[PDB]
């Protein structure tokens, strides 16, 4: 992922 | 103080506390550990800029591509830049040299998406002055299972991608949180978790978070 949930 | 959390964990490692007997993993909480800081939400957007972040505080930061850093404080307007040398500096969004705009632009950007997009970890936590000086991202890295996280005040973030659960390790309070697939967020000492044990899920974590300090200490620059 390329960021957090 | 990443020595000190590799010996501590090392410590806790070896007292097999997942393998022996009865396990009082309630015992082992700390809730006067509770860490002050950890990263809320992030933004991986290195392939160009650089790695965005909010703290649990509201305040966010980058680490540039340049290994130049920008924090805002939470008050929304107050600034601090580091440059590559170290050299620190305070300002304004609205006051600011102009060498700094597009910093500054890419920041807003960062947070404004956190803000719109992210959900918050350790959302239900109050953390343990807002304008006293706040930690920034000294180092990160990303495996295939997680991204790590090192906060220039010594605690170390380590976020499971694929189950969500996240250690927050800090080697002045020798402790860790562990944020759980339910969101609960329990913080215990490290040499409690030695004397009463924990569950298996925790021990596993704790020792991949000895082999990614391990990481941290042999790629320090």
């Amino acid at each position: 992922p390329l960021h957090s949930t | 103080h990443l020595s000190d959390m590799l010996q501590q964990l090392h410590s806790v490692n070896a007292s097999k506390p997942s393998e022996r007997g009865l396990v009082r993993q309630e015992e082992a909480e700390d809730p006067a550990c509770i860490p002050i800081f950890w990263v809320s939400k992030w933004v991986d957007y290195s392939d160009k800029y650089g790695l965005g972040y909010q703290l649990c505080d509201n305040s966010v930061g980058v680490l540039f591509n340049d290994s130049t850093r920008l924090i805002l404080y939470n008050d929304g307007d107050s600034l601090q830049y580091i440059e590559r040398d170290g050299t620190e500096s305070y300002l304004t969004v609205s006051s600011h040299p102009n060498s700094l705009m597009k910093k500054i632009t890419l920041l807003k950007y960062f947070r404004n998406y956190m803000s719109e997009h992210l959900l918050k970890a350790g959302a239900n936590i109050t953390p343990r002055d807002e304008l006293a000086r706040l930690p920034y991202l000294r180092t990160w890295f990303r495996t295939r299972s997680a991204i790590i996280l090192h906060l220039s005040n010594g605690s170390v973030q380590i976020n499971f991608f694929q189950d969500h659960t996240k250690l927050i390790l800090c080697p002045l309070m020798a402790a860790v949180t562990y944020i759980d697939e339910k969101r609960d967020f329990r913080t215990y000492r490290l040499s409690l978790l030695e004397e009463y044990g924990c569950c298996k899920e925790l021990a596993s974590r704790l020792r991949y978070a000895r082999t990614m300090v391990d990481k941290l200490l042999s790629s320090r620059s």
